[PDB]
RNA sequence: UCUCCAGGCAUACGCGUAUAACAACUCGGAUAACCAUUGUUAGUUAAUCAGACUAUAGGCAAUAAUCACACUAUAAAUCACCUAUAACUUCUCUGUUAACCCAACACCGGAAUGCCUAAAGGAAAGAUCCAAAAAGAUAAAAGGAACUCGGCAAACAAGAACC
RNA sequence: GAGCUACCUAAAAACAAUUUUAUGAAUCAACUCGUCUAUGUGGCAAAAUAGUGAGAAGAUUUUUAGGUAGAGGUGAAAAGCCU
């Protein structure tokens, strides 16, 4: 005679069932019994000065929307990389050993942000 | 010769190895690039693995024979759950010490004189037995584990009150759990004794020497008794890493250097858990034996020789119901020999406070046989308990 | 405070509230990451007052005033979360080369299927975790008429729709 | 944050900050009757107490003692037109001296 | 004694007996999910 | 059904809620109303600070957060025993005293009323029931009654407070068990009344973790709350050993003292009591109330560096020791 | 307000919004009133009650319970404490409503433990009439098993003996 | 498919008053069972209700979780019981 269908969820069966409804852990649990909360593990909210902004949620009608880009690997490359390598290798000075120099990153490892695997949230 | 443990629980053997990794300069394809296990692939071998730093939660300990404090020759160790086979006469060899049956006399005088009697003595204490018993708890009946602990501490304020008639007696303390140690030899062992007291009660002065030098040397006479085939080392915890420490109970510098009297519980609620008077006995001397050992090592240094002033050290345990007192005086710090100067020990055995007690009326054919509260209550008992406690100030 | 979980005290009551038109992403794009930042939270104070005044209408039984600034806002804040993550995909590409930032591999599971499996974050390594070995990525050979049977089903659903257009058809032509 | 990772945190770790936030509030008014103090909020099921301790004082400046919480099961009786069960959500409500 | 109560519920023993892991423990229990699978069973164990 | 209250409680304004369920009016101050060699107590009490702290020899506690808490235990319970011993001679009254550790008093009454919300009892009326359980850290019972504080029927222009919502609001919680009343021991003992009771707060409670979580207020009221609620228990369930209840209420006023520590700063409070008619059927006419009196919180000390304590204050000493000496008439 | 009746309040297991207010009067309650029905809005707040809650390696146990004293008996009977290693200040998460569950039903049935026995919880008659037969209760002159397969059933009896 | 029932394993629980004694003793509640009669028979009930009866400190009764599966299991043998 047992509901198939519904939700199973810690309302639900004897005393000893239980289980979470998706919130994060903060802390953790020692014999003894004892909850122990650790601060690095609770979430800060990073929460920027809002004086003197001159944005607002909505705009005028009157102000012409832009025929869409979408930003690709390639656009960001000849902004950013390609003047500096340009100017060098007119120069002579470049070299593929030192591409770091114009920002190119060997490996994630070290970094506080790591691109891959992320380890930040948004 | 009969093996423990059938074969069915004992954890199973590893796999065998599989056959493609005898062949000599073969190299096995196996399910390690995919990350999980496969059956028709070969099982990987991996290295051990290191964490690469130390996370306190999964702390592993180190093998006995690494640890630094591991010594090839064994330490005895006496400690509160041991009970020793042969009782005193063990614990006697032990501590190199003789018995005399009986209270000291000049202890047992301090309550024969009515001057020292409380007022309404025998029935303050029959309501602290009451109290203990049946008062203090909201319960029908209270357990062991409370009232054991409470009689005693009733019956110390009560001794306690005497401070109007004696000033003097502002100048002891009284402390809780406190702990105590000592390593001495005895015939090629090494022996120490880690232990605790339920409460310690301290003076700012030692107490009066019980027996005059020339009772010390006639000591050398006696031979302490021996029990073939039991080795003395029976019921003792055998320890290869150890350290070799002293502890009166308090570090240098305590305003009360000299200790008055030690108290032991019996304080378990079922039978079995509880030490029987013999055992409870043995116990008493060896952590007595114990304090002033720590005492005197402290004092006049780690030499051992006869002492040129004895010390003594009372000690009472009770499970609330009976009660037995003791009273140590040590006299020779060389204990390596067994022939010499020995230590005595006064002992007065299984002393009854109460005999039953009721809580609620045994009633028969509706006529109350028997009412609530004691039964055969034995006055003397607490004189013998209050003769200890007035001895050093009067 | 707790005042800017409400609307302007001026404008309660009112029937209407004027408002202009949501941020497209073009216009987001010339925006800094800094400007972007601070923009959230504009927004954000925004949707709260308005989520509150929704429930509220409704427990007193009555009209939300111009609804339609939720959905401005919502849209709004759609976009500026596919701006962010334009700009850290372009730049994962060229530092990793990775498509995606989470890993995962191709497995089958035991029901004979082949699924996507993203990858989880743990303290030791696989070989050691006893809970992470008692899943199973394999399926063994009583799955294999199964395999055949969803195949087969699937087919039949192709054909009847394929079918279906083409008597439709005909009833196009026949009509016009 | 929610539908998101969390990176793993052991002995020594920075601390975690999100810049961005995901989640909205709505204040109600009460059914009962409160304390003068007291304030009521529907807040999303994977927030806890203390985000919501945090949410208040950063992003609005309102300064909080004390936080209180509750899960409410959502009705799942009535039925659509097929007489198949309809569900209301579960929801979560928190309470603000 | 009357009948047609024998029905006593008890959630631990429910999904004990016919839960998913109880199913997935023998390779019998594997083929009745393929079987409620094939056919599209909108519930597939307890 | 019944309500049960901790008079240890972390909640806000508890103290202004537990006035009401008691009708106690809360006095800012004290009461209105031989040299004993002030400098030997000095020394007597700094000695088991000391002693508990520096010179005491115990294993560690396992849990590495009861450290704390053990350690204030230990000097408190030296210091009363202490105390009590050396002011013996000068009043012989606490050497007839029964001292407790950690004993249970209890007390059950009814106040108010309500409908029932709903079910198959809804709108039948019922009362409201509260019990207190409590485990002082010290107390003192004495054979004699004290002295009281002001006559009965006295009567102060202070308005009891008033609460709007029901207790619940107030994180409080209901049960249904066995109901008792208790002084700290049974009836048969001879010592039926109180002289003080000396209370520890919990860790939790203490002053530094209350300003960080932002209920820097508060610090103050978690004093009252546990004095109101931890008297009035013990000073009712004194009456009622004495036969007086809500239909037969009390002719002699009832009273109590209580200091209430943290471990290093300490407070003072008296209790009377004057009503046991708090029921709606008693109350209806009924002119009289409690009267409780308190101070704010005093150090009696700072830190101890060498062997030695540093900040030792004896005002606050002679505030102990006035308290030990009342004695009855 | 009156007349009469006498298993109630909590917890566990189970159930899953049946909970409370307003509005409706179609369907549901075997009829009305009123809702248990339909729709809309609301609700159950815990470091103490309840659940979950990962430091490591060694060494070691003769003596029940029953008011545990006396006392015997036979069916022989609930982690602690020590030795070393490591760590060196903490409150998040989940349960909490109800006239309720298993029996096709608002079924005279079945359903564990603690406290208590009326201070808690309830209503046998929709209106009228006073026939036969049927069911249940109480009273009966004189007689007292003559009834019946049989003292079955009932009785102001509830006792004795034998195979 | 052993959430009913048969038997077993582990952890728990209940037994007033009275007479005997020192107990598979006695009287008799709670609780467990079901002798005899009437009513009911699409019944309140696919085995009940109303009376009347048997045991009631034991080979007693009861709760929670686990075990044995059809060529089989379980059975103080009724060819009983296994939704
Ligand atoms: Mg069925
Ligand atoms: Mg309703
Ligand atoms: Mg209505
Ligand atoms: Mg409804
Ligand atoms: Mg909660
Ligand atoms: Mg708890
Ligand atoms: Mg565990
Ligand atoms: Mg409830
Ligand atoms: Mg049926
Ligand atoms: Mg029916
Ligand atoms: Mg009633
Ligand atoms: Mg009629
Ligand atoms: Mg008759
Ligand atoms: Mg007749
Ligand atoms: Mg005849
Ligand atoms: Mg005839
Ligand atoms: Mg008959
Ligand atoms: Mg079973
Ligand atoms: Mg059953
Ligand atoms: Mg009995
Ligand atoms: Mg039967
Ligand atoms: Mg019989
Ligand atoms: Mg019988
Ligand atoms: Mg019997
Ligand atoms: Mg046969
Ligand atoms: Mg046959
Ligand atoms: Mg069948």
């Amino acid at each position: 005679g047992a509901d198939r269908m519904s939700k199973w969820t810690s309302k639900r069966g004897p005393r000893t069932f239980t289980k979470s409804r998706g919130a994060k852990k903060t802390g953790i649990y020692t014999s003894d019994r004892k909850f122990v909360q650790i601060k690095e593990m609770v979430p800060e909210f990073v929460v920027p000065d809002l004086t003197g902004f001159k944005l607002k949620p909505y705009v005028n009608y009157r102000a012409p929307a832009g025929i869409d880009t979408p930003l690709t690997a390639k656009a960001l490359f000849q902004e950013t990389v390609a003047p500096a390598i340009e100017k060098d290798f007119k120069e002579g000075t470049f070299d593929a050993n030192n591409l770091e120099k114009y920002g190119f990153e060997p490996t994630q490892e070290g970094k506080l942000f790591q691109l891959y695997p992320k380890n930040f949230p948004r | 010769a009969y093996e423990w443990g059938v074969r069915s629980t004992r954890k199973p053997e590893p796999r065998p190895l599989d056959r493609v990794y005898e062949i000599p300069g073969l190299e096995p394809i196996t399910y390690e690039g995919k990350k999980h296990f496969v059956p028709w692939l070969a099982r990987p071998i991996f290295p051990p693995w290191e964490r690469g730093w130390n996370d306190p939660r999964f702390h592993r300990a180190a093998p006995i024979h690494e640890q630094t404090l591991y010594k090839e020759e064994p330490c005895y160790i006496f400690h509160q759950r041991c009970r020793l086979l042969e009782g005193m006469k063990q614990a006697l060899w032990l501590t190199k010490t003789k018995l005399i049956e009986g209270l000291p006399k000049k202890v047992l005088s301090l309550v024969d004189d009515p001057a020292n009697h409380i007022e309404n003595q025998e029935q303050r204490v029959l309501d602290i037995i009451s109290h203990a018993r049946l008062w203090h708890s909201t319960e029908d009946i209270p357990k062991r584990e409370t009232y054991c602990p409470l009689i005693v501490d009733s019956l110390i304020q009560l001794c306690k009150s005497q401070i109007l008639k004696h000033p003097s007696l502002a100048r002891r303390t009284s402390a809780q759990n406190c702990t105590l140690a000592t390593t001495w030899n005895r015939e090629s062992l090494l022996l120490q004794v880690r232990g605790t007291s339920s409460t310690i009660l301290s003076a700012k002065d030692p107490l009066p020497v019980i027996a005059s030098r020339e009772e010390v040397e006639a000591t050398r006479s006696h031979v302490l008794e021996t029990f073939y085939p039991i080795s003395p080392t029976i019921d003792l915890q055998e320890c290869h890493v150890y350290e070799v420490k002293d502890d009166t109970g308090f570090q240098e510098g305590y305003p009360y250097p000299h200790p008055h009297t030690l108290y032991f519980l019996e304080k378990a609620n079922l039978r079995p858990q509880r030490f029987l008077p013999e055992q409870l006995r043995a116990k008493m001397l060896l952590f007595a034996f114990a304090n002033a050992l720590a005492q005197a090592r402290l004092l006049y240094g780690n030499t051992a020789k006869v002492l040129e002033q004895p010390i003594v050290v009372q000690s009472v345990g009770t499970d609330g119901r009976v009660f037995q007192f003791l009273v140590l005086q040590l006299n020779t710090t060389d204990l390596a020999s067994s022939e010499g100067v020995k230590n005595l020990v006064w002992t007065d055995s299984d002393q009854l406070l109460y005999r039953h007690f009721w809580c609620r009326p045994v009633i028969k054919k509706k006529v109350v046989v028997e009412p609530v509260g004691p039964v055969d209550f034995q006055p003397e008992t607490f004189r013998k308990f209050l003769a200890l406690y007035l001895h050093g100030v009067v | 405070g707790l005042e800017e979980f409400f609307d302007d005290p001026k404008n309660w009551g009112e029937e209407k509230v004027k408002s202009g038109a949501s941020w497209t992403c073009q216009q987001l794009r010339n925006k800094s990451n800094e400007d972007l930042h601070k923009l959230w939270y504009v927004l954000l104070k925004e949707r709260n007052m308005l989520l509150t005044l929704e429930q509220e209408a409704k427990r007193q039984r009555l009209p939300m005033p111009s609804p339609e600034r939720l959905e401005k806002v919502v849209d709004s804040m759609d976009n500026v979360d596919k701006v962010v993550q334009e700009r850290e995909d372009a730049l994962r590409l060229l530092q990793t080369g990775q498509e995606k930032p989470r890993p995962g591999a191709w497995r089958r599971d035991i029901f004979g299927r082949i699924v996507w499996h993203k990858f989880k974050q743990w303290p030791i390594p696989w070989y050691l975790n006893k809970r992470y070995n008692r899943r199973r990525f394999f399926a063994m050979p009583y799955v294999d008429r199964f395999i055949r049977l969803r195949i087969e089903k699937h087919a039949r659903i192709e054909a009847r729709k394929r079918s279906l257009q083409k008597k439709k058809e005909k009833i196009l032509h026949a009509k016009f | 944050a929610r539908n998101v990772l969390y990176p793993l945190y052991q002995l020594g770790g920075p601390q975690l900050r999100v810049f961005r936030t995901n989640f909205f509030i709505q204040l109600v008014r009460p059914g009962t009757a409160q304390p003068e103090d007291t304030v009521q909020f529907r807040i999303p099921m994977e927030m806890t107490r203390v985000d919501l301790r945090n949410y208040l004082e950063q992003i609005y400046n309102v300064p909080v003692a004390a936080v209180r919480t509750r899960v409410q099961h959502g009705s799942n009786r009535r039925r659509d037109h097929k007489n198949v069960r309809i569900k209301k959500p579960d929801y979560k409500v928190a309470y603000v001296q | 004694r009357a009948r047609g109560n024998e029905y006593q519920p008890s959630n631990i023993k429910r999904k004990h007996k016919h839960g998913w892991v109880r199913r997935l423990s023998t390779p019998a229990g594997v083929q009745v999910i393929l079987r409620r699978m094939l056919k599209g069973r909108k519930s597939l164990s307890h | 059904k019944k309500y049960v209250v901790h008079p240890q409680i972390s909640a806000l304004n508890a103290d202004r809620w537990y006035q009401s369920f008691t009708k106690t009016v809360f006095v800012s101050g004290l009461p209105p109303a031989p040299s004993l060699d002030l400098a030997a107590l000095r020394a007597a009490v700094c000695d088991c600070i000391l002693q508990e702290q520096v010179y005491v020899r115990r294993r560690r506690p396992r849990s590495l957060f009861d450290r704390r808490q053990a350690l204030a235990s230990s000097i408190l319970d030296q210091v009363v025993r202490t105390l009590v011993n050396l002011l013996a001679p000068l009043n012989p009254v606490l050497s007839t005293a029964a001292l407790d550790c950690k004993r249970s008093v209890d007390f059950y009454w009814l106040r108010g009323e309500e409908r029932i919300p709903a079910g198959h009892r809804k709108g039948h009326i019922d009362a409201l029931r509260y019990q207190i359980n409590d485990k002082p850290h010290n107390q003192i019972r004495i054979s004699k009654q004290l002295p009281e504080f002001v006559p009965l029927d006295y009567s102060i222009p202070t308005e009891i407070p008033v609460m709007k919502c029901k207790p619940d609001k107030l994180p409080l919680f209901r049960r249904q068990y066995e109901n008792s009343i208790f002084t700290g021991s049974k009836t048969a003992d001879p010592c039926c009344y109180g002289h003080t009771q000396f209370h520890l707060i919990p860790d939790r409670l203490k002053r530094e973790r209350l300003i960080r979580q932002n209920q820097a207020e508060q610090v103050e009221a978690v004093f009252r709350a546990n004095a109101i609620a931890s008297l009035f228990a013990w000073t009712g369930a004194q009456a009622m050993y004495q036969g007086f209840w809500s239909e037969a209420d009390v002719t002699r006023p009832f009273v109590s003292q209580a200091v209430i520590t943290d471990g290093k700063y300490f407070s003072f409070f008296c209790y009377q009591l004057n009503t046991l008619a708090l029921t709606v059927q008693a109350d209806q006419n009924n002119p009289r109330k409690n009267l409780c009196w308190g101070s704010q919180s005093q150090p009696l000390y700072e830190t101890v560096e060498d062997n030695d304590v540093k900040g030792f204050d004896d005002g606050t000493l002679l505030q102990i020791v006035h308290f030990l000496l009342n004695k009855p008439r």
